[PDB]
């Protein structure tokens, strides 16, 4: 059946983001669309489920020279006393049937955590210890020793923006939307490209997807510079170099791992 | 109110080396700068309280829980206790060649619980904004990373700042702490002018720190290294038990002893 | 006991009408939402590598309120929005569990799958039988630990014990915080549960090289403006605003060094301190931890350092700091 | 009487609200209907639906069935169980007990109801200390004579404070009671 | 879990007995010692049969000539079926303590 066609129509306009990027892969005629998707009331309903007799009646009494309002009228319509008990037990039984479809841890080296991932004679201790011991026998020099006009002033100058220890542009905005669209464009297609890359997949069926994806990387990126060229040749300002890293670094991973494959063979 | 806490790193080996070097900067001046820094804080408002803590290779001791000179009487008591207490700690101390690196995580642990002890005591009417003005003066200890890392998170949970003011050596671990908890960092190169940095950068409280221009945060290199080598690694491998950064793939990680199954 | 360092927990909340009833001080639905925010905020604060996903089941339908994520702010925002939720209908446990199972079915083996169901209305109308689902969960090694509200319902009683989880009921609002707070800690991994190594990458924060030379402009990765600097990836090379976020491309978890060090206190739990009220030759009037006078006949000590800690210090050390101050020395 | 009560609830929205809250089952004279309904009831408790099984105290179903943990959690005794006094057979039995052995006509009649009311409601506590509450929906039971005929274990636990609980007040304490029993030992 | 009742020592399979059980056995023994018909009430449906049965087993061994056989009746056969299970469990516990078969027979008509 044409299940895919119906799904596309539902998402044709309901959600822009999903369809917006899918077309872009075909706007420039990059690759076939087959690989795109291949890789990636209540009251009447209750009576419909609850009472089998109504279900049978509805099929046999399907609207024919009648009205739904008239059908609604038919719903509500000592021996009579027993009917309520039988109906409720039957009704309760039907509802019930309706909802029933047929290690102590241990370690060898805990010191490693104490000196964790963060990376990096004897007489000197004695000599230093004694010298400091006799240092503070004179104390409370606060009057002048703590600060001086020259020393204090130098600190203020350093704290100024020009001074040391105090080091200290949204011009493009319309272009921002295109980059975000491009960013989603790269992310949407990189995801599939990186979907199988981390896993080695030593199998032809899984590896074939890698080759198709690996070749597809060039195809999607073949058209990328063309869009880049137009944007770049505007004011030569606010260069977009990050977007290149993902593609170039994707190439390097592709080329390196592809080269590694030959060595393994 | 604010509860400042000056965790001074009074390491005799380092401060003693300065005495042997006969450099202009000396510990006595540093304590005076801390003293003047401490006095100014309380001096700002009556409700403020402070505390001072030292550090040593052996153990760290609190330096703090008429007007003969003419200064405020309350500040007179603080100077006496701090002046006498520090001299006792420095003059009296044992010798241990095996342990010579200053301890700071332990001293902080005494600081973090002090606010919580003080936070319970303070009445419900008044809300307190505590802070820790750690003043590092020596290199960090390798074996203290895990212990120091726990205290920092405790500070973040309780919202206590760690305004590290390290000097003479940029402590890679300490500069990490001030970032996590929102505290400031500053590597003062003009040690004689240390105090003027304090009155400017560190003295203002958190509620006022925002409405003020201060030196921009320094880049913090959150390096991760394998447990084999202690070399920076960008892609790390860990297990769901050790939670240990490891160098490369292994059939089983040593620290775990788990019967890891290939797949 | 070895714990599940990385866990994927779902906080299923019932949108039942019974939540409308106010047995507690505020509206029951608001209270759970108010307190659930504490768990969500605290859940990541004590397990960064983990991730959470909330589900709300109302009118016999289970709708994923938020998918699995590592940002507590995003989840908390949904909680604020859900405060004004209609809360009219009947929950369906089968619908809720089925929704969680689909998402959690594809999760990696190393992670410890979990579910936390806040049950309010004792009734559970479901499209199909749940015992078949219960069997699937055990084969799916999903730990379902219901937290009932005002009912020791049998259906959930088997669910927690049969599936390996824990069942509880809210004695009162104060007791409610204790129950959820318990689930914050990584539940121990049982014999059936297994473990495996997980690949991760540490994103070095980077900024402009030298005065905007060879700059790296970019906006974000999930109205974000251009950013001078941001976290990159060993493989994505994508600018991530904040960490820890799973690679939107690689699928590999990115996490800074401190976050991993955050959970080490779980591996090395601090041994409790014996409580002796009398002085017992303790000549230090001031507490060692806080240098404060002991106004109570209570003391705590370690088995190695043998120091003195008051009630305030011991309460603090075992609550937040997760380490002994003096015993570090 | 049960049918009249059911019919009155059916005409009103009370029964529909009860149906929404939980499934409801009624009992009939025929055993086959009772057997099927009872089996469905046990299915409801196993699942989360729950079931409200309306029965007659003197019906064969009550004596035959046994209620255990998560079965008949809150046994409800709607009115004192009494037989149609017009029954001559009962009168002859009742009359003789008054004629001989010196038993008052009302004393035995109350005794039969009290012994029978306790018979059906005492199953919820079968064993293994499985929590279960018993509610008597009649002011008559509060009378000293009724309590005296009540079994010791049920009687002594019952206190005067909760003897005359209001319908909504009784509901609240029942909710509190479940909370305490819900938590483990 | 042997119980040293005032009348004699009575074997008991389960771990613990509530204080009411202590009263139950001694009260039953009083009537049995008097060899007179009596009536008593015990709330628990389960554990009452074993406590009732347990004393009889000890009483029979202590005074086999006093009592010939035990006739324990139940209202409904579905309920008597579970009763014999309690007796079967008790017999295994009592037999295990002795370590050998004993001249004891139990059946339901
Ligand atoms: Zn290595
Ligand atoms: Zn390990
Ligand atoms: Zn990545
Ligand atoms: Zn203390
Ligand atoms: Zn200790």
């Amino acid at each position: 059946a044409n299940k895919e066609l119906e799904e596309k129509n539902r998402m044709l306009q309901e959600d822009p983001v999903l369809f917006q990027l899918y077309k872009d892969l075909v706007v420039s005629q990059v690759i076939s669309a087959e690989e795109f998707w291949a890789n990636r009331s209540d009251i009447i309903e209750s009576i419909f489920r609850t009472y089998p007799a109504v279900k049978m009646k509805y099929a046999e009494n399907v609207p024919h020279n009648m009205t739904e309002k008239e059908f609604w009228t038919r719903f509500f319509q000592e021996n009579s006393n027993a009917a309520i008990i039988k109906r409720f037990n039957h009704h309760s039984a039907m509802v019930l049937a309706a909802g029933l479809r047929k290690i102590a841890l241990n370690l060898k080296k805990s010191d490693r955590y104490y000196h964790g991932p963060t990376p990096i004679t004897s007489q000197d201790i004695i000599n230093s210890f004694q010298s400091i011991r006799q240092e503070m026998e004179a104390y409370t020099p606060k009057l002048t020793q703590v600060l001086s006009s020259s020393a204090a002033s130098s600190t203020i100058t350093a704290l100024s923006p020009g001074g040391a220890l105090m080091q200290g542009q949204m011009v493009p905005n319309d272009i921002q939307s295109e980059l975000k669209h491009l960013y989603v464009a790269v992310g949407e297609l990189l995801r599939h490209f990186w979907s199988c890359f981390p896993v080695n997949t030593p199998f032809l069926e899984e590896k074939v997807v890698k080759m198709k994806s690996n070749l597809e990387r060039f195809q999607v990126t073949k058209l990328c510079p063309f869009q880049e060229k137009i944007r770049r040749q505007y004011l030569s300002t606010n260069l977009v170099s990050h977007i290149e890293e993902m593609l170039q670094t994707a190439y390097n991973k592709l080329h390196t791992w592809q080269s590694r494959r030959l060595m393994k063979k | 109110l604010n509860l400042l806490v000056i965790v001074v790193d009074a390491n005799p080996i380092w401060w003693g080396k300065q005495a042997l070097k006969e450099s202009q900067f000396t510990l006595s001046k540093c304590i005076d700068a801390v003293m003047v820094l401490g006095n100014s804080h309380l001096f700002m408002n009556r409700s403020n309280k402070l505390a001072v803590i030292a550090s040593h290779i052996q153990e760290s001791r609190f330096l703090y829980p008429g007007s003969k000179d003419g200064k405020y009487e309350l500040l007179t008591s603080a100077n006496e206790v701090i002046v006498e207490e520090i001299k006792d700690l420095m003059t009296k101390s044992d010798i241990k060649g095996q342990h010579t690196e200053t301890l700071l995580a332990g001293s902080l642990a005494k600081a973090l619980c002090y606010i919580h002890r003080m936070n319970k005591e303070v009445k419900d009417n008044q809300e307190m904004k505590s802070r820790i003005l750690v003043i590092k003066a020596a290199e960090d200890s390798a074996l203290q990373y895990m212990n120091f890392m726990n205290v920092i998170f405790a500070a973040q949970k309780q919202n206590i700042l760690i305004d590290a003011c390290v000097l003479d050596s940029d402590s890679g671990l300490l500069q990490q702490a001030c970032d996590i908890t929102g505290g400031l960092y500053l590597k003062v190169p003009q040690m004689p002018s240390l105090l003027q940095y304090l009155l400017w950068v560190f003295l203002p409280d958190q509620d006022q720190r925002s409405q003020l221009i201060l030196p921009p945060p320094v880049h913090v290199d959150y390096r991760a290294a394998c447990f084999c080598h202690r070399n920076l690694i960008e892609i790390g491998y860990v297990c769901s038990v050790c939670l240990s950064i490891f160098c490369n793939f292994s059939p089983i990680c040593t620290t775990c002893e788990t019967a890891f199954k290939i797949s | 006991v070895r714990l599940g360092m990385m866990r994927h927990l779902y906080v299923v909340v019932d949108g039942s009408r019974t939540m409308e009833d106010q047995d507690l001080k505020p509206n029951r639905l608001t209270c759970t939402l108010k307190l659930l925010e504490y768990f969500v905020e605290e859940y990541f604060d004590q397990n960064p590598i983990s991730q959470i996903g909330i589900i709300v089941t109302k009118s016999k339908r289970a709708e994923k309120l938020t998918e699995l994520s590592g940002n507590p702010r995003k989840h908390i925002t949904s909680l604020k929005k859900a405060v004004d939720m209609t809360c009219h209908g009947e929950p369906s446990l089968y619908n809720s569990l089925s929704i969680a199972m689909q998402t959690l079915k594809h999760m990696p083996g190393h992670t410890s799958r979990e579910v936390l169901i806040i049950f309010s209305s004792l009734t559970t109308c479901d499209p199909s039988n749940i015992y078949d689902l219960i069997k699937t969960l055990k084969a799916a090694k999903i730990r379902v630990s219901v937290i009932g509200l005002s009912a020791e319902v049998r259906v959930c009683t088997v669910l927690a014990r049969e599936t390996g989880g824990t069942y509880h009921v809210i004695l009162d609002e104060s007791h409610y915080k204790e129950l959820l707070t318990h689930h914050v800690s990584p539940p121990p991994a049982s014999s059936s549960s297994e473990c495996s190594l997980i690949r991760m990458g540490f994103p070095q924060h980077t900024i402009a090289s030298l005065s905007d030379q060879d700059a790296k402009p970019s906006f974000s990765m999930a109205e974000p403006g251009l950013t001078l600097g941001g976290y990159f990836c060993p493989q994505c090379r994508a600018k991530y605003c904040e960490l820890p976020v799973e690679c939107k491309i690689c699928g590999l978890t990115l996490v800074s060094a401190p976050h991993l060090a955050r959970s080490y206190h779980h591996l090395f739990p601090l041994d409790a301190f014996q409580e002796i009220p009398l002085e017992e030759y303790n000549g230090e009037r001031f507490c060692y931890g806080c240098q404060g006078e002991l106004k109570d006949q209570h003391v705590y000590v370690c088995a190695v350092c043998q120091n003195v800690f008051c009630v305030d210090c011991d309460v603090f050390v075992h609550d937040s700091l997760h380490c002994c101050p003096g015993c570090i020395h | 009487y049960m049918e009249s009560t059911v019919a009155s609830w059916y005409e009103q929205g009370i029964l529909e609200n009860i149906q929404r809250n939980k499934l409801l089952f009624i009992e009939t004279q025929d055993g086959a209907e009772t057997s099927v309904a009872l089996e469905k009831y046990q299915e409801a408790c196993e699942n989360g639906r729950g079931a409200i099984l309306l029965s007659v105290a003197r019906g064969k179903v009550s004596e035959g069935i046994d209620f255990v943990h998560h079965y008949g959690r809150a046994v409800i005794m709607f009115g004192v169980p009494y037989v149609y006094t017009q029954s001559r057979i009962l009168k002859a039995r009742l009359e003789y007990l008054r004629d001989q052995f010196q038993i008052r006509e009302n004393d035995f009649l109350t005794f039969d109801a009290m012994r029978h009311a306790a018979q059906c409601v005492g199953r919820a506590i079968r064993g293994k200390t499985d929590y279960g509450l018993m509610v008597f929906a009649d002011k008559r039971f509060a009378r000293g004579d009724k309590r005296g005929k009540l079994p010791r274990w049920i009687q002594e636990h019952l206190t005067d404070a909760n003897l005359n609980l209001t319908v909504d007040e009784g509901v609240q304490v029942a909710k509190y009671f479940l909370r305490q029993m819900a938590q483990p030992f | 879990m042997k119980l040293n009742v005032d009348g004699l020592l009575v074997y008991f399979p389960y771990d613990y007995i509530y204080p009411e059980q202590f009263s139950y056995m001694r009260e039953l023994k009083r009537t049995l010692d008097a060899k007179g018909h009596g009536v008593l009430e015990m709330p628990s449906g389960t554990g009452k049969t074993v406590s009732l049965l347990a004393l009889i087993m000890a009483y029979q061994r202590a005074y086999p000539l006093e009592v010939t056989k035990l006739i324990y009746c139940s209202r409904t056969v579905p309920e008597i079926e579970k009763v014999i299970e309690e007796l079967r469990k008790l017999l295994n516990f009592y037999e295990k303590q002795e370590g050998e078969k004993l001249p004891f027979l139990g059946l339901a008509l």
